[PDB]
C-alpha cells in the first residue's frame, strides 16, 4: 500500500511511529 | 576470629609500611567527608519528594483511595509527625505542623499539600549562585591551601585501579583542586561538583553524593561485572568496528555513606526534558497522573469486570485519551 | 653553565625579563645540528630544568610572539636525541602549539615529530603521546 | 529477584522500554538499520563460545544469591550444594536469555527475527497500557 | 606435554580445565579438585599476559566449595612459587566478603601481600569496609 512508502508494515519491519498500528 | 578482627590487623600492617602516603591520603577523606554534607534546604526536599512519590506509589496500587473520604490509612501519620519533629530545622516546624499534622486530612489534600511544598523547595533551590568559592567549605582552607603545600607523598587521583590495564607506571597524580565548586539539583536529589587537575594538564570532575543510596554494593558489583565484559566486545570484530561499549561511570566509597562518583558535564535526564516542554507550552507537569489516578477511581469504584482477561478496555482507552490530549 | 644560570635566575628580578631569552635563543641557536659534544656533556645535568621552567612560562603567556618564543626554545635545546628521549613528555604541549603558528615552528614542529616518529617503537612511543594525540592529530 | 523463590523474574507487560517519545527521536530508518542490528552483533560478540558468559556470570551470580539468603535470614544451613544448584540454574536461565537473541532462522527469514518479535512486543500499545503510572508508558 | 613442557602455561590450564570439568561431572571427586586449583595456580604464574584473571576468577569460585576440612584449600602448599598479585586487585570485593566465610587466611594472605605493595588500591575499600564491620557487628 502508498508504494516507495516507508512507513508500510510488513511481519519482517518494525511498525514505525507515524501510523495508528498494524 | 571475627572479620574486624582481621580487617584491623591488614589495616595496620599497611600503616606500618607509607605511614606519611596513609596520613595524606586519611588527612584528604576527612576533609571531604566533613565540609560536603547536606543543607537542611535539601533534606527537607528529598524527604518532601519522597513521601510524595510513596503516597502516589500506595494509592495507584489500591485504587479507590484517592477519593474525598478515606483518611490517610497505612499508618502513614507516623512518618509524617516523625518527619515534622525529628528531621526537619525549627524554621519552617510550625508552617508544615500547622498545614498536615493539625488538619488531618484525606489523601486529596495530603497530595495537593505535598506537592505545593515540593514546588516551592524546588524553585528556592534553583535559585542559589550555583559557582562557590572552594574556601567557603572550611574554617582555614584545608582543601585550597592543602596539597602542595600540606600533602607528603603524592596521592593520586580515585578510581583507577578498577580498570583492565598491565602496569601503574603512567598513573595520574592530584596537583590541585579548582576553585570553583558547582551546585547541581536533580530529580530526587542534589549534590556538590568537584574538580581535579591532574599533574598533565587534564582536569577531571567528581560528584560527592552524600545520602548514598541503600544498594550501593549491587550496583557496583553489575558495573564490575560489565566493565569486564566490555574487554570483549573491545576485542571481537563485528563489534570493535561499530564501537559498541557500555557506558560505565568509577565509584569510589569514602565512608559507608559518602561517595564520588564521574561526572559528565552535560548530562539531562528524560523527566527534566518533559519538565521543560510542559513548562515552555504552559501546561502543568502533573496533569497525566492525576487524570489518570482519578478516571482509574471512577471506573472501578463500578463493575470491574466485563473484560476479556486483564487488558481492561478503560486502560487502553484513558492511555489513548492521555496520549490525544 | 654560567650563562644558562645566571639568565634563569636573573629573570625573574629585572625590568625587561624577555631579554634573557632572547639572549638564550641566541645561544641555543648556535651550537645546534653537531659538533660540539663537549658543550652538549656540560649543560647535560641542568637539562631538566631547562624543559621545566621553558614549560611554566609557556602555560601563563598572554600573547603569541612570547608563547613563539618559548615554543621555539623548547623545541631546540641543545642535547642529543638518546639523552632527550627520556623527559620527552615536556616536548609534547609546545609540539601541539607548534604545529598551529607561523611557517617556521610548522616546519619544526613537523621536523620534531617526524624524528620521534621514525626513531621510536610503538609500544614505547603511543604512552607518551596519549595526553594529547587528540589534538595532535586534528592539527 | 523474586522475594518467594531465588530465581531472576521481572514479571512486566514489556520485555524493555521502548516508548513512542524514543522511537520518533531515533527515527524509522535508524531504528531499523542501527538500534535492531547492534543487539544481535552484541550478543553474537558475547556468546561466541558458550563457556565464556556462564564463566563469567559464575561469580555475580554467586553474590547475588548469597545476598538473598542472607536478607531472607533463612539460610541455617550454608548448604554448599543447594547454593552450587541455584547458581548453575540462574547462570543458565541468563545464557538462554543471551543465546535467544544470537539466532538466524531457518527458512528464507532474516537474520534478526527473534529482535524485530521483541520490539513488536515492546511497542504493541495493548500491553503497553498495563504498565504503572510512574512509568509513564506515553512519553 | 606437561612432563615435556619447560614453562608453557597452556597445557596446565587446559589440565585444570579437565579437572575441573571432571570434578564437575561427579560432585564428589574432592582430588580432581584440588589438582584443578594448584594447576591453575601453576598456569596463572607463568601467564603473566593478562589472561591470569579467568584463571583466578575460577580459583576464587573453588574456594568457596570446600569442605569442613578445607580439602581443595590445600593446593596451595603444593605449589611453589610467586603470586603477581597485581592480576589479583580487581578482586578486592571478592576477597573483602570472602575473609568472613570459612575461608579467611586463604584470602587473607593475599590481602596482606597486596597491601605492602600496592596500598592506594586498596586503603579506601578497606576503611569502608572496616567501617561497615564497626557498626554492624558491635553496633
Amino acid at each position: 500500500t502508498v508504494p516507495f512508502s516507508i512507513h508500510n508494515h510488513n511481519p519482517y519491519i518494525t511498525p514505525s511511529p507515524y501510523v495508528p498500528y498494524p | 576470629k571475627p572479620p574486624w578482627e582481621l580487617t584491623e590487623e591488614i589495616m595496620s600492617v599497611l600503616k606500618t609500611a607509607f605511614p606519611l602516603l596513609a596520613l595524606s591520603m586519611e588527612t584528604m577523606v576527612d576533609q571531604i567527608q566533613k565540609h560536603f554534607k547536606c543543607p537542611p534546604d535539601e533534606d527537607a526536599y528529598r524527604l518532601i519528594v519522597a513521601l510524595l512519590n510513596d503516597g502516589l506509589s500506595y494509592v495507584s496500587r489500591m485504587p479507590a483511595s484517592y477519593a474525598k473520604d478515606v483518611k490517610l490509612p497505612a499508618a502513614t501519620e507516623n512518618n509524617i509527625t516523625r518527619f515534622a519533629e525529628t528531621i526537619l530545622p525549627n524554621h519552617i516546624r510550625p508552617t508544615f505542623e500547622a498545614d498536615f499534622v493539625k488538619v488531618k486530612p484525606t489523601m486529596y489534600e495530603y497530595i495537593h499539600n505535598l506537592r505545593k511544598w515540593r514546588d516551592k523547595f524546588e524553585e528556592k533551590l534553583d535559585r542559589r549562585a550555583s559557582p562557590a568559592p572552594l574556601e567557603s567549605f572550611a574554617h582555614y582552607s584545608p582543601h585550597l591551601s592543602e596539597f602542595r603545600y600540606q600533602k607528603f607523598d603524592d596521592v593520586e587521583i580515585p578510581g583507577q585501579y578498577l580498570q583492565h590495564k598491565d602496569k601503574n607506571q603512567d598513573f595520574i597524580r592530584i596537583d590541585r583542586f579548582l576553585p570553583n565548586v558547582d551546585l547541581v539539583r536533580t530529580i530526587g536529589a542534589s549534590h556538590r561538583r568537584l574538580r581535579i587537575r591532574g599533574h598533565d594538564g587534564s582536569v577531571h570532575a567528581f560528584a560527592v553524593q552524600h545520602p548514598a543510596a541503600r544498594h550501593c554494593r549491587r550496583e557496583e558489583r553489575v558495573l564490575q561485572l560489565f566493565r569486564q565484559l566490555n574487554q570483549t566486545l573491545a576485542n571481537k570484530k563485528e563489534s570493535r568496528r561499530r564501537d559498541l561499549q557500555f557506558t560505565l561511570p568509577l565509584m569510589v566509597p569514602l565512608a559507608p555513606h559518602i561517595r564520588i562518583v564521574q561526572e559528565d558535564t552535560s548530562y539531562i535526564t528524560l523527566q527534566s526534558v518533559y519538565e521543560d516542554h510542559c513548562r515552555r507550552h504552559g501546561m502543568n507537569k502533573d496533569e497525566p497522573i492525576l487524570f489518570t489516578m482519578e478516571k482509574l477511581r471512577g471506573l472501578m469504584d463500578a463493575k470491574a469486570l466485563q473484560k476479556p482477561e486483564q487488558a481492561v478496555t478503560a486502560k487502553l482507552e484513558v492511555y489513548r485519551a492521555i496520549q490525544e490530549k | 653553565v654560567d650563562i644558562v644560570t645566571k639568565s634563569i635566575e636573573l629573570s625573574t628580578k629585572a625590568e625587561e625579563p624577555m631579554n634573557y631569552f632572547l639572549l638564550l635563543r641566541s645561544l641555543f641557536r648556535s651550537i645546534g645540528g653537531g659538533k660540539f659534544e663537549h658543550l652538549y656533556k656540560q649543560i647535560l645535568p641542568l637539562l631538566e630544568m631547562l624543559l621545566d621552567v621553558l614549560n611554566n612560562l609557556l602555560m601563563a603567556a598572554r600573547k603569541p610572539a612570547e608563547r613563539d618564543l618559548y615554543v621555539e626554545l623548547c623545541l631546540t635545546v641543545p642535547a642529543r636525541l638518546s639523552n632527550l628521549l627520556p623527559h620527552l613528555s615536556f616536548l609534547m604541549r609546545p609540539l601541539v602549539v607548534a604545529l598551529r603558528a607561523g611557517t617556521e615552528l610548522v616546519g619544526q614542529g613537523l621536523r620534531t615529530l617526524e624524528l620521534c616518529v621514525d626513531n621510536l617503537t610503538a609500544d614505547y612511543l603511543d604512552p607518551i603521546m596519549a595526553p594529547v594525540i587528540d589534538e595532535l592529530m586534528t592539527a | 529477584m523474586a522475594p518467594s523463590r531465588p530465581l531472576f523474574q521481572n514479571t512486566e507487560p514489556v520485555p524493555f522500554r521502548l516508548t513512542p517519545n524514543l522511537q520518533t527521536l531515533m527515527g524509522p530508518l535508524a531504528t531499523e538499520g542501527i538500534f535492531a542490528a547492534s543487539v544481535m552483533a552484541i550478543a553474537r560478540c558475547l556468546t561466541e563460545p558458550e563457556q565464556h558468559l556462564e564463566h563469567a556470570l559464575t561469580l555475580f551470580v554467586r553474590d547475588e544469591m548469597m545476598f538473598w539468603f542472607t536478607n531472607s535470614h533463612r539460610t541455617m544451613s550454608l548448604t554448599e550444594n543447594q547454593l552450587r544448584e541455584t547458581v548453575q540454574a540462574n547462570c543458565d536461565m541468563i545464557v538462554k536469555k543471551a543465546l535467544a537473541l544470537a539466532q538466524t532462522p531457518q527458512g528464507n527469514l532474516p537474520a534478526h527475527q527473534t529482535v524485530t518479535d521483541l520490539i513488536a512486543k515492546a511497542t504493541n500499545p495493548m500491553n503497553l497500557a498495563l504498565c504503572d503510572a510512574l512509568w509513564m508508558p506515553y512519553l | 606435554a606437561l612432563y615435556f613442557d619447560i614453562t608453557a602455561a597452556k597445557a596446565w590450564a587446559e589440565w585444570g580445565y579437565f579437572n575441573d570439568r571432571k570434578f564437575k561431572e561427579n560432585p564428589s571427586d574432592l582430588p580432581s579438585a584440588k589438582q584443578a586449583l594448584t594447576s591453575y595456580l601453576q598456569a596463572a604464574s607463568s601467564y603473566k599476559n593478562h589472561k591470569s584473571r579467568k584463571l583466578i576468577a575460577r580459583i576464587l569460585w573453588l574456594l568457596s566449595l570446600d569442605d569442613a576440612n578445607g580439602t581443595i584449600a590445600a593446593g596451595f602448599d603444593d605449589f611453589k612459587g610467586e603470586i603477581y598479585v597485581w592480576w589479583w586487585i580487581i578482586f578486592i570485593p571478592q576477597l573483602l566478603v570472602g575473609l568472613g566465610y570459612k575461608e579467611a587466611p586463604r584470602v587473607q594472605a593475599i590481602l596482606l601481600k597486596i597491601a605492602k605493595t600496592y596500598p592506594q588500591a586498596l586503603y579506601f575499600l578497606l576503611r569502608t569496609n572496616r567501617e561497615d564491620m564497626l557498626t554492624i557487628k558491635k553496633n
